[PDB]
């Protein structure tokens, strides 16, 4: 059966809350982003929480880098990274483009 | 909703290069013997 | 957790020198960075963040691509060398061949065209067989 | 004659190849090897006369 | 080492022996093809001094060699006997002595084919061995008998390997494997084994009737006697079109695997792929008389056979579109098996569309025995079997040999055989549609231009083959070196775009098939405990 | 039965421990494979 | 907030499908209406001239 968008959101919130080490955080994020939809910002917020809980920085940068390669415009990336501004400020992860300035 | 430029714009800007590149690639892959006939003696040139 | 910071002598420009660092120094840097991970991530310096990102997702090892930066030109030059070498070999074994047919002449094929025009063969297409010199 | 149990013992208790494990194995195996060698040497030997044109003389 | 290779009874040693004999005979078939195309470069007897009999003999040698001694041993024998026990988790295939006698009955078929070529005149009858041309009144001498015995020995090999494959994949699956949970190459070689088992009887019947006409004065096919030569055409093509589907369907197995493993997403509707392969296999045996639209069949018979032949365009279209659906939306890692898969897709679609234009019995008036049909069949045979073979080799040879091959040389080899095969087989459609007949050593001199450009293409194809057998040498002497430097591709699947490199290194092979988690070169008897599956 | 296994024990020929070079046998195999039809053409043209 | 952005691949597939059918239809419309119609116009012109010289 096909999942609606909010059902997807609830399922990946529950999955990222239940993930317990780094293999599970990267697995949940891999098959989180391998659908035909950019995940809701609550799911990305739970992804950054779950990458913090397993004490691994660069996957929490890979959240935003995969969001950049996943989202369709250059403006929806701005809409995402300004709606995750306080979360990214609290955890303190950089974007990849402001980490490697070129 | 509909943040950003429309899907028409942001997929036409990907497709319009690819139409010309596909036409070039297939016109090489199918119309290569035209060059041999063109340089050939049976065109009387 | 760990001490103050990874030194710049041991972490700066980690992209240029990851693949030349010996495996022991790789393992020790990876261990100290994993100990630095548990601190609140504001306290990481910028070469540390670049080193951690290149260690996890840099274009080395398993993320090394199929063709590394000179291979596309080498395969283009290789297929061009193959085409030129093969038509050279065709010219050689063609030169060691039999004589041409006696009907492969311009003047023979003009008379063939003359006969076909007298019979008005191929009226809306082409009837001329010339093709040779 | 019901040699099945005795031949099970002989066949399982043997470090020989399976065609050699019976006590009567050489009695088949030596003339078969000689006859096989002759029968695969000779028609290969008649190939030069086949590709040369020399048919067999009717004598 | 006498035991392990001569007295062999495990499937992998039989498989590498099958592959060695296949590639030896494929080198010989390519040489005969080069000589054919060399003689067909310019009109007039260029290299063979007259002697159209030798040209016809090389035509049947090239045809029977490339079909019955390269593609069928390679695809069926080597790839089946390596992966079919492996990809189902079987220990060693049931009846392994039948598996050994099939291989060892092949190269003596090669021996008697070569001696048919050497004896009094040679078989100059075409690869179809049509009477009364192949009868004793037109072909005296023992040559066509030895070609018939070559076909009989390779028929024994194909049938016995087909029996072996059927009961191996039916009886000896692992414990978790239902028939629905099988891979597509295993399903492909299963369906191919069934078509071999149901086709090779009619070939053996027609060929032994030909032999009985030739040497025992009987008349199955002699008109002076009441016999009818069209009976041989019916029998041989009831073998013959199932045979060409037998040759193509292992390619349909290999391409699913290399496409799914280099797009990093599973096959689109895999059970529909099983149904489409089985539908093609069932629909082969009903279309066999499209090869003889010329003999004077009834109009209702030809109107049937064009519809029956056209119906097979639908499942092959389902397969060719599900491959596009597998490649769509994935992450393409363009290694050389993926290059051979993409080139297979495009060039097999072109050959199939020329075949659809050939399916019509009103147009096969205009195209029968022209070079248009050799365009069609060299397209589907050459691309869909040689590109499938090269994709299977560059796909499974690092695993079954432990030695990685040079990748830059592999891509120049692919590109050279791509443009060379295109340059040789594209003007054949022009020569055919302008009316150049088939199996001629010489032509009217209006065909010389396209014959020249195709004969130019043949040297490109032979250069790509010489390069490939250099890649074999370089793989065999510097494989471990190729692993340790950056001259090859170690990992067929890159990390996904979230996956760390150490997280990858703990899980470095992510396949839906057994064969890639086996050790490089695998254990001589692996699967001690059976491979479990949910 | 238990044979040896490893990198070069999977194949009939002998590559590493070898008196002659491997390239000798590896290209002589494909060379006689490529030259079988030339033997055939020579015999048929001599006839 | 962010409205749910879903289904880019479906729109992309139907756009690629209709662009491929229209591209192939442009190829085939050129094939028929140029090449086949040109050959048929040459043949019909020859048979018109032939019937005229038969009058
Ligand atoms: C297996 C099918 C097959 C393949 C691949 C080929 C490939 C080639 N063939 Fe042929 N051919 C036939 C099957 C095939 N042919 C048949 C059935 C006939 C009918 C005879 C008749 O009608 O009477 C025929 C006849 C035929 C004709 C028609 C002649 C005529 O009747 O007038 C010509 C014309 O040029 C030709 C030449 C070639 C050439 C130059 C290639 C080139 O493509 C050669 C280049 C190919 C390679 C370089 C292959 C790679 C080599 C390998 C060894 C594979 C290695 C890979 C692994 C081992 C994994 N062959
Ligand atoms: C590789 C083996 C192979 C395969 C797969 C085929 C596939 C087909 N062949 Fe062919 N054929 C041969 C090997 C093969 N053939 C050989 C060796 C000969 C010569 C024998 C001799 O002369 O001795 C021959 C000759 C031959 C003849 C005899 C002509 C003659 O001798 O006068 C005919 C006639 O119907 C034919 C037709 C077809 C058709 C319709 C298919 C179809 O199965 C093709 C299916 C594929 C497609 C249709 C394309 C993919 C589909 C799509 C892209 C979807 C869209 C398509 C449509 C809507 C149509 N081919
Ligand atoms: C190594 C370098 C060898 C250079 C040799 C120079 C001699 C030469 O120019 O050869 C020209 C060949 C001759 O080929 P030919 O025209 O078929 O003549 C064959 C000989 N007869 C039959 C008369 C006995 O004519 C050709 O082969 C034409 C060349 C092939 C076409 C290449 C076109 C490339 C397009 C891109
Ligand atoms: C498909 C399109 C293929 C285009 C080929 C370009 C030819 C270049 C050239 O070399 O064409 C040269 C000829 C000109 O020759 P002429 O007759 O004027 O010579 C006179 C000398 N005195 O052009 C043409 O006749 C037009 C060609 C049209 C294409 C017809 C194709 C029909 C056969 C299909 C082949 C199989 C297709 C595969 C499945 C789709
Ligand atoms: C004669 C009739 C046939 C003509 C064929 C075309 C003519 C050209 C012949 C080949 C020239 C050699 C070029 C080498 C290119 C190279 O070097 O490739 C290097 C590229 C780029 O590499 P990169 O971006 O990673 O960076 C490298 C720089 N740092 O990677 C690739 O391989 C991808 C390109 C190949 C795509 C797959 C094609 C597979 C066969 C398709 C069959 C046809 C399908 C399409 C039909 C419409
Ligand atoms: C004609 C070919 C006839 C095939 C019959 C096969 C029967 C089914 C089967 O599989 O019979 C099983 C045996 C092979 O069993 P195995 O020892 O390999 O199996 C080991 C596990 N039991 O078949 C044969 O002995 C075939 C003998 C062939 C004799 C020469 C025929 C030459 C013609
Ligand atoms: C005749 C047309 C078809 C020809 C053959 C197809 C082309 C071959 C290549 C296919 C590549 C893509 C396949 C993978 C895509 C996929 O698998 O997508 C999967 C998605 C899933 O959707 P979901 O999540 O809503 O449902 C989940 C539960 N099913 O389904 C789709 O996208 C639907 C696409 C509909 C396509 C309609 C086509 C309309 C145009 C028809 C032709 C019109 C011509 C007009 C000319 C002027
Ligand atoms: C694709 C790349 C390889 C294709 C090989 C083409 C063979 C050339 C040929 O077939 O050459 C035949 C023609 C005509 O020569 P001719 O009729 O005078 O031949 C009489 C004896 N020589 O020579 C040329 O026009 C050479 C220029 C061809 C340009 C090809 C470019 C393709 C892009
Ligand atoms: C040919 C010249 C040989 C010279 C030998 C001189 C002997 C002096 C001592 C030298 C050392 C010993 C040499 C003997 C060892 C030897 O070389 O193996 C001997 C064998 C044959 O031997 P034979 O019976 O003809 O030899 C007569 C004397 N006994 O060769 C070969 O199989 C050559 C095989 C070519 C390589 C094929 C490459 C392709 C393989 C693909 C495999 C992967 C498959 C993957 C898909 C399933
Ligand atoms: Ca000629
Ligand atoms: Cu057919
Ligand atoms: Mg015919």
């Amino acid at each position: 059966d096909e999942e609606t968008f909010e059902e997807f959101t609830a399922r990946y919130e529950k999955e990222f809350d239940e993930a317990y080490d780094l293999f599970e955080v990267q697995r949940v994020l891999n098959n989180c982003f391998s659908y035909d939809l950019v995940p809701a910002p609550a799911v990305i917020e739970k992804a950054l929480r779950a990458a913090r809980r397993v004490n691994d920085l660069p996957t929490a940068i890979r959240v935003f880098e995969a969001l950049k390669y996943k989202v369709e415009n250059e403006d929806q990336y701005k809409a995402y990274l300004d709606e995750l501004k306080d979360v990214r400020q609290e955890l303190g992860v950089p974007l990849k483009e402001e980490l490697f300035p070129s | 909703g509909r943040i950003g430029e429309s899907w028409v714009i942001t997929e036409g800007r990907r497709l319009i290069p690819e139409i010309f590149q596909w036409s070039a690639v297939l016109s090489v892959c199918l119309g290569w013997p035209g060059a041999v006939y063109f340089f050939s003696k049976a065109r009387k040139a | 957790a760990q001490t103050h910071a990874l030194s710049n002598a041991a972490v700066m420009d980690l992209q240029s020198r990851w693949e030349n660092m010996p495996s022991t120094e790789q393992q020790d840097i990876v261990s100290k960075l994993s100990e630095r991970q548990k601190l609140p991530w504001a306290q990481l310096t910028e070469p540390e963040k670049q080193a951690v990102w290149y260690i996890s997702y840099g274009e080395w090892g398993p993320r090394r691509p199929v063709l590394n930066k000179g291979d596309s030109s080498f395969i283009a030059k290789g297929v061009a060398a193959g085409l030129l070498f093969s038509v050279g070999l065709f010219a050689v074994v063609r030169m060691a061949g039999g004589q041409d047919a006696k009907t492969m002449n311009k003047e023979w094929q003009l008379k063939s065209d003359e006969y076909l025009k007298s019979k008005n063969a191929n009226p809306w297409g082409g009837y001329s067989q010339v093709q040779s010199k | 004659a019901n040699k099945v149990i005795q031949l099970q013992k002989i066949f399982q208790s043997s470090t020989k190849p399976l065609w050699w494990r019976h006590p009567r194995s050489a009695l088949y195996l030596y003339p078969f090897y000689a006859i096989f060698a002759v029968a695969v040497v000779t028609p290969l030997l008649y190939i030069p006369n086949a590709i040369r044109g020399i048919k067999a003389k009717k004598a | 080492m006498v035991q392990r290779w001569l007295y062999s009874t495990n499937a992998k040693d039989i498989a590498v022996l099958y592959f060695m004999l296949a590639i030896f005979s494929g080198m010989a078939g390519t040489a005969m093809s080069l000589i054919i195309r060399l003689e067909l470069a310019a009109p007039g007897s260029q290299y063979l001094h007259g002697n159209s009999q030798l040209f016809n003999v090389l035509v049947v040698g090239h045809a029977v060699l490339m079909i019955f001694f390269l593609v069928m041993p390679a695809l069926i024998g080597g790839f089946g006997n390596y992966l079919l026990p492996l990809m189902i988790g079987a220990t060693d295939t049931a009846f392994p002595r039948i598996n050994n006698i099939a291989f060892w009955v092949l190269p003596m078929g090669l021996v008697c084919l070569v001696t048919s070529t050497l004896v009094e005149s040679g078989a100059g009858t075409g690869w179809t061995v049509y009477p009364p041309l192949s009868s004793i009144q037109a072909h005296s001498g023992p040559s066509v008998d030895l070609a018939i015995f070559a076909l009989h020995l390779t028929s024994i090999s194909s049938l016995l390997g087909a029996i072996n494959f059927i009961v191996t994949t039916l009886n000896m699956r692992t414990n978790g494997m239902t028939m629905h949970k099988l891979p597509l190459f295993v399903w492909s070689i299963f369906i191919t084994a069934f078509l071999l088992l149901l086709s090779l009887p009619v070939l053996s019947a027609g060929i032994t009737m030909l032999l009985l006409d030739r040497n025992f004065n009987t008349s199955f096919f002699e008109v002076s006697g009441g016999g009818d030569p069209i009976l041989y055409e019916h029998l041989f093509w009831f073998f013959g079109h199932p045979e060409v589907y037998i040759l193509i369907i292992p390619g349909f197995g290999i391409i699913s695997h290399v496409v799914s493993t280099y797009s990093k997403k599973p096959v689109f509707g895999e059970i529909s792929m099983v149904y489409a392969m089985a539908s093609i296999g069932l629909l082969g045996f009903l279309v066999w008389s499209h090869h003889m639209y010329i003999v004077g069949l009834d109009a209702d018979t030809r109107a049937y056979f064009t519809s029956a032949t056209m119906i097979i365009a639908i499942p092959t279209g389902i397969k060719i579109f599900s491959w596009l659906a597998t490649i769509h939306g994935g992450s393409i890692r363009l290694a050389t098996p993926m290059l051979y898969a993409i080139a297979f897709l495009f060039l097999f679609t072109m050959g199939g569309l020329t075949g659809v234009a050939l399916a019509n019995a009103s147009l096969d008036v205009a195209f029968h025995d022209t070079y248009y049909v050799v365009g069609h069949f060299h397209y589907v045979l050459s691309m869909g079997a040689i590109f499938s073979l090269f994709a299977g080799y560059y796909y499974w040879s690092p695993q079954i040999l432990g030695l990685n091959y040079n990748e830059k040389l592999a891509q120049i080899q692919f590109w050279l055989i791509f443009i060379g095969a295109n340059v040789i087989f594209f003007p054949m459609h022009f020569l055919g549609i302008n009316g150049m007949p088939r199996r001629i050593p010489d032509y009217p001199d209006a065909f010389a231009g396209w014959n020249y450009v195709a004969s130019i293409g043949s040297f490109i194809a032979t250069l790509s083959l010489f390069l490939f057998i250099y890649i074999l040498y370089d793989q065999l002497v510097n494989g471990l070196n190729n692993k340790v430097n950056n001259k090859s591709v170690i990992y067929n699947k890159a990390p996904d775009f979230v996956e760390s490199n150490t997280i990858f290194n703990l899980n470095t092979v992510k396949s839906s098939s057994i064969e890639f988690l086996l050790t490089s070169p695998p254990a001589v008897h692996s699967f001690n405990t059976p491979a479990v599956q949910s | 039965v238990h044979f040896k296994d490893g990198v070069y024990e999977n194949i009939p020929f002998k590559v590493k421990g070898r008196k002659t070079p491997y390239a000798l046998s590896h290209f002589g195999f494909f060379a006689i494979g490529f030259a079988v039809p030339f033997v055939a053409c020579y015999v048929q043209l001599k006839k | 907030t962010i409205a749910p952005i879903t289904g880019t691949i479906k729109r992309r597939v139907i756009m690629d499908i209709v662009l491929g059918f229209s591209l192939g239809g442009v190829m085939a419309s050129y094939w028929w209406w140029g090449f086949h119609m040109d050959k048929i116009n040459k043949r019909e012109k020859f048979y018109a001239e032939l019937a005229e010289r038969k009058k």
